[PDB]
RNA sequence: CUAGCAUUUGCUGGUUAUCCACUUCUUAGAGGGACUAUCGGUUUCAAGCCGAUGGAAGUUUGAGGCAAUAACAGGUCUGUGAUGCCCUUAGACGUUCUGGGCCGCACGCGCGCUACACUGACGGAGCCAGCGAGUCUAACCUUGGCCGAGAGGUCUUGGUAAUCUUGUGAAACUCCGUCGUGCUGGGGAUAGAGCAUUGUAAUUAUUGCUCUUCAACGAGGAAUUCCUAGUAAGCGCAAGUCAUCAGC
């Protein structure tokens, strides 16, 4: 199935907590925005991240 | 004290060990099987897949 | 040439009539096994329809003179029909009537 | 110049590459008719594209496909998708979209999906069996 | 091409070179009861002896019938090459014979009693019933019949 | 089921007689009902064919099929 | 119109230009005719009999026609099918190379085909108009 | 044995190194044969990482 | 020579090399070896710890 | 006779990516800053070298198999230059691992 | 042996012999003969010569199972080799054009049963 | 530029750098693209899951590779100049030459190939892949021509290879013929004779080819294996081994 490891679900959270100003409830913007805040070596796990995010942010 | 060894398996063997069985001829190798696998990532065959 | 119908008409009708409504299935409690009666899904009788059909047209076109074709139209022509010659029919009320009996 | 649109289609390792040009109205295949098609089922399937659309388009636009690759029935459906993106391409550019739309409406509204590749391709042979899932017999006893 | 045929003509049973064939096969087929005579050997000789290959064996004349049996027993004659022949270079005489009929099961023994007389590995085989051809013998020819 | 070898007249006389009723034509139905050779079948269409006395539906070199000239 | 071998069906042609060949009767039959079977992965030979080297010599003209430079090799490979081993399993064997040989000889005799420079054989000019020919009587035979 | 394989483990340790690992596998003495580990700090096993960082 | 043998002889020339100085070097701390192809010459790079006394 | 424009070809064969790239790179950013006709770095389909091997070096186990890999990865540029000029690009771009062949056209 | 009366075969050259003979025998013999076949051919000749009228020669022994039966043989016992013994065979006329390991057997036979 | 068909410019092909222009198809180098996106259901309205629509793709996107802590008296001393101890060491258990053997056949078991036919065999015709590999001082992949029923032979040529072999015109399959339910034209075992090929050597048939011989087997008892999408199964091809030999 299609459940999320803790590197996704953390850095989601980590990443939400420092930037819920900034952020949409949009994945294409985030992804971009995820390159320059924080520095992901991957390119899939970056789409990971930035997919999760906009998970959290549709909840908040 | 010789015979014939212009072909067959008594006239090739291995470069590294001397064994006549399970050689690799393949891009003119000549190395047995088993020292390939221990001699691959040196000469530079890497596993990938 | 044999209906002087939609021939695709009697193959829907031929699948229809073939659907067996009721089967068993095997249960079992530690040891020993029983038949027992249940209904069955549209999709499944579409599926035993289609599978009656062409075996009983495939076990009566080997080592036959009958074509594949021939044997294939006779059966479906006959399921349409609702006539117990079919190899799908005989089946269907075969299943049926063991499913009644293990009620 | 005429209009020139280079178009192509595929299924597995067939290759239909289409030429579409303003024409007189000639619809080819290799160097020959669309009754050249030896696949004698498969000749309506190569049809479709020309049939279910409208003859009237299929009056002024020279068709010509060169295949390559593939087998008997990949040679089919890579020259259909072919020829059904060669119009496509071709009202795209020349034509009004709101006609380029009732292409793809008429099209994909058959249960055509014709899409581009059909992305099956082939999972490979692993050791210890004939296939790629099936496995040798196992012995036990 | 319905034509219709006399019944005091057609010929069910034909008697040829000591063997009885079925009248009702095609002449090609037909032939190759005679031992001796395979497919590609009857269909040779029906188009040496401009015979139709489609016609049935009880429809032959006994004319087209004798000149079979004679092309068959001399084909050399009829310019068919030594290379398509039965038997290549006789041991005895050197020569190129197309062996039939009976004369198999004979030149067959013949060949066997040489080999046993003389006492070659493959007749030793031969007399006791083992398989000639370097065949393993472990696990195949494990029934007799 | 016995099988004709050789055309004869009262065969043929059936043949000329009794395919023309049939709605449906083939070599199995001429091998079933006319005790006929599978290949005395083959000709017998293909002359009832040259006659006009039976229309071709669909020719396939493994599977011919006629209908009654109605 | 302007009408070619690709404008007529491959099927129809060969029937149609090998019943040209065999009613005039200007080609070179080999001699081998009822002998041989014409490939080595053959059972037995050609059911035709009073004919078919008319049938390949119709196909390979048709062949040489589209393809750039065919030669026997080519020819060998493209008749030649699927050998039964009997007991063992299948396998491709390339067809007999005299026949196919013979065919090239018999169809240059006619003047269909000519010897190409860069090997093999390609269509004549005289092959052309003869092909283009029969392929235009064919299309307007049929209707 | 110990003072060795901890002699180099802690060497290794020392300068710059992520993790470490010894293992020496045989005769020691005792006729039955053994294999004694010596790992100490981090490294992973499995994935390209393998390849790229951890020197075989 | 073609490449797809020239390229694996140049493998094979190094997993000779390596195992050459392994045993031959033994004594003097052989960590590696690597080799660089010009035109002319080849160069090669016996990497060591006991460097004094190679 | 040294300003006598040749046609040459530069075969560049290696089995690192990498140095390959940088080297090709190289050869032709230096075609440019001296304004030379290239044709630009053609790279042809990568050569993958397999050997499969049984995994054990005996009978026993599953009957597994490793397959290993080299890549050859070949690439050629043409260029149409003085015969001075081609000595100093090829000299420059000498990269431990790449092969570098350089072939003068003649007709 | 192929028409070829036996006194005409013992008077006729090996060359000619071989035109006769079957594919295998022909494609040895135009390869070419070792020294080995010569210097055995020679002890069969001397063999043969030092027999007494109406006795059977000296017997050659040899382990070239290899070799093929010539008409100059025919009438010379031969010891051949087996694996463990050298088996004596006489060259009947009957023998001509088969390899000389044909008449010596490698193996004994397989009885089941019987202790 | 040139050949044919046809007059309507055409339509269909030769001439791979006579040439120009493109890079869609092909190659591979950077980058992009998918994150269950978006919406609707259903649950600790959590993780998720299911439906529908877009999309190249929504079964971890499909497939592998790498793969923890540990273990086993698993296998390998017949891969190794990896190795302890023991045995042996000139009439050798070192080595080398000749020949044989590993294949030997009342039989029991395992993996397979070919079959039992009409959805098929046979004959003509149509006619389409992908992964491969290939010789400089060595005999490698082989085109084309000529000889041969065929296997092969033979005279030259391209190729150290995206170039030449090779469009590997593969097989099943596709069409039109031929058979007609019979161990039949299904099935091709066993066996005889001959002609080639590789090799110092083919006998205990290396292998191929021609004719002839034409067995069991009419869908397989108790049992039991593999398998969920370009998958199962049918189908052939290259590679490995390889002088020659594939049912692997
Ligand atoms: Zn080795």
């Amino acid at each position: 199935g299609r459940v999320r490891t803790k590197t996704v679900k953390r850095a989601s959270k980590a990443l939400i907590e420092r930037y819920y100003p900034k952020l949409t409830l949009d994945f294409q913007t985030n992804k971009r925005l995820c390159d320059e805040i924080a520095t992901i070596q991957s390119k899939r796990l970056r789409n990971k991240i930035a997919g999760y995010t906009t998970h959290l942010m549709k909840r908040i | 004290f010789s015979h014939p060894r212009r072909y067959g398996k008594g006239s090739r063997q291995c470069r590294v060990c001397s064994s006549h069985t399970g050689l690799i001829r393949k891009y003119g190798l000549n190395i047995c099987r088993q020292c390939f696998r221990e001699k691959a990532n040196d000469i530079g065959f890497n596993k990938f897949r | 040439v044999l209906t002087d119908q939609n021939p695709i008409q009697v193959v829907v009708d031929a699948i229809t009539n073939t659907g067996p409504r009721e089967d068993t299935t095997r249960v079992g409690g530690g040891g020993a096994a029983r038949r027992q009666a249940v209904d069955v899904s549209p999709l499944r009788r579409v599926n035993q329809a289609i599978a009656l059909l062409t075996i009983g047209a495939r076990e009566a076109a080997f080592r036959n003179i009958k074509t594949i074709a021939e044997t294939l139209a006779e059966e479906l022509i006959n399921a349409a029909k609702g006539s117990s010659t079919s190899y799908a029919i005989k089946k269907k009320d075969e299943l049926e009537r063991v499913a009644k009996s293990n009620r | 110049a005429v209009p020139s649109v280079q178009t192509f289609g595929k299924k597995k390792s067939a290759t239909a590459v289409a030429h579409v040009k303003a024409g007189k109205g000639l619809i080819k295949v290799n160097g020959s008719p669309i009754t050249l098609v030896e696949p004698e089922i498969l000749r309506f399937k190569v049809y479709e594209p020309l049939l279910l659309v409208g003859l009237d388009k299929f009056s002024n636009i020279d068709i010509r496909v060169r295949v390559t690759g593939g087998g008997h029935v990949s040679q089919v459906y890579a020259i259909r998708q072919a020829i059904a993106k060669g119009l496509v391409a071709y009202h795209q550019k020349y034509v009004d979209e709101q006609s380029k739309n009732e292409l793809k409406k008429a099209f994909t509204s058959y249960d055509r999906t014709l899409l581009i590749a059909d992305s099956r391709r082939p999972e490979p042979k692993k050791f210890g069996g004939k296939g790629a899932r099936s496995r040798f017999q196992k012995s036990y006893r | 091409s319905l034509v219709v045929q006399e019944q005091g003509s057609f010929q069910h049973i034909l008697r040829l070179l000591n063997t009885n064939v079925d009248g009702n096969i095609k002449i090609v087929y037909a032939l190759t009861t005679i031992k001796g005579v395979g497919r590609r050997y009857s269909n040779l000789v029906c188009k040496k002896a401009d015979v139709d290959l489609h016609k049935r064996a009880g429809e032959l004349t006994q004319e087209e019938l004798e000149r079979i049996v004679q092309i068959m027993q001399n084909p050399t004659h009829y310019k068919i090459p030594a290379w398509f022949l039965n038997r290549q270079n006789d041991i005895t005489d050197g020569k190129d014979y197309h062996t039939l009929a009976n004369n198999v099961e004979s030149k067959l023994r013949d060949d066997l009693e040489r080999l046993k007389k003389i006492r070659a590995h493959r007749g030793i085989r031969h007399f006791w019933g083992l398989r000639v051809r370097g065949q393993h013998t472990k696990t195949t020819g494990r029934r007799r019949a | 089921a016995q099988h004709a070898v050789i055309l004869d007249q009262e065969k043929y006389d059936r043949i000329l007689k009794e395919v023309p009723t049939y709605r449906y034509v083939s070599v199995s139905v001429l091998v079933d009902r006319l005790k006929i050779g599978g290949s005395l079948a083959r000709i017998a269409l293909r002359h009832l064919e040259k006659e006009g006395i039976i229309k071709p539906i669909s020719k396939h070199s493994k599977q011919a099929i006629y209908t009654r000239a109605t | 119109p302007g009408v070619s071998v690709r404008d007529v069906a491959a099927q129809d042609f060969i029937n149609a230009y090998a019943s040209f060949l065999q009613r005039q009767g200007k080609l070179e039959v080999p001699g081998y005719v009822d002998i041989v079977k014409t490939s080595s992965g053959n059972e037995m030979p050609p059911q035709d009999a009073e004919g078919w080297f008319y049938k390949r010599a119709a196909s390979v003209a048709r062949h040489i026609y589209m393809r750039k430079q065919v030669g026997v090799g080519k020819l060998n490979k493209l008749y030649g099918g699927a050998k039964s081993r009997g007991v063992r399993p299948y396998k491709h064997i390339d067809a007999s190379g005299s026949i196919n040989r013979k065919v090239l000889q018999a169809l240059e005799k006619i003047g269909i085909v000519e010897i190409s420079p860069k090997g093999g054989r390609r269509i004549s000019e005289n092959g052309q108009r003869d092909l283009d020919r029969i392929a235009a009587q064919t299309l307007e035979e049929d209707e | 044995i110990r003072r060795a394989a901890y002699g180099v483990v802690r060497y290794v340790m020392e300068s710059g190194a992520k993790g470490c690992e010894v293992v020496v596998s045989g005769k020691l003495r005792a006729a039955r044969a053994k294999a004694m580990k010596f790992a100490d700090g981090f490294l992973i096993h499995s994935g390209q990482p393998v390849n790229d960082f951890i020197d075989t | 020579i073609s490449k797809k043998r020239k390229l694996v002889a140049d493998g094979v020339f190094y997993a000779e090399l390596n195992e050459f100085f392994t045993r031959e070097l033994a004594e003097e701390g052989y960590s590696g070896v690597e080799v660089r192809v010009t035109p002319t010459k080849t160069e090669v790079i016996i990497r060591a710890t006991r460097t004094q006394d190679v | 006779q040294q300003q006598q424009i040749i046609k040459i070809r530069i075969t560049l064969t290696s089995t690192k990516v990498k140095q390959l790239e940088n080297v090709s790179s190289n050869i032709v950013k230096n075609a440019e800053q001296h304004n030379l006709v290239k044709k630009g770095p053609v790279r042809l389909p990568t050569k993958v070298l397999k050997i499969s091997t049984r995994k054990t070096p005996n009978g026993e186990g599953s009957k597994t198999w490793e397959t290993y890999e080299m890549r050859i990865h070949k690439r050629y540029i043409d260029l149409e230059a003085p015969v001075q000029i081609v000595k100093r690009i090829t000299q420059i771009t000498i990269e431990p691992g790449v092969d570098v062949e350089v072939v003068v056209a003649s007709n | 042996y192929r028409g070829v009366d036996l006194e005409k075969l013992l008077e006729m050259s090996t060359e000619d012999f071989v035109k006769l003979a079957p594919a295998r025998v022909r494609r040895r013999f135009a390869r070419g003969m070792t020294s080995k076949p010569a210097g055995f051919m020679k002890k069969l000749r001397a063999a043969k010569l030092a027999a007494p009228e109406n006795e059977k020669p000296a017997p050659v022994r040899t382990h070239m199972r290899n070799m093929i039966i010539v008409p100059e043989m025919i009438g010379s016992v031969v010891g051949i080799y087996n694996g463990k013994a050298f088996n004596q065979v006489e060259i009947r006329p009957e023998m001509l054009g088969h390899y000389l390991g044909e008449f010596s057997i490698t193996y004994t036979p397989v009885r089941h049963g019987r202790a």
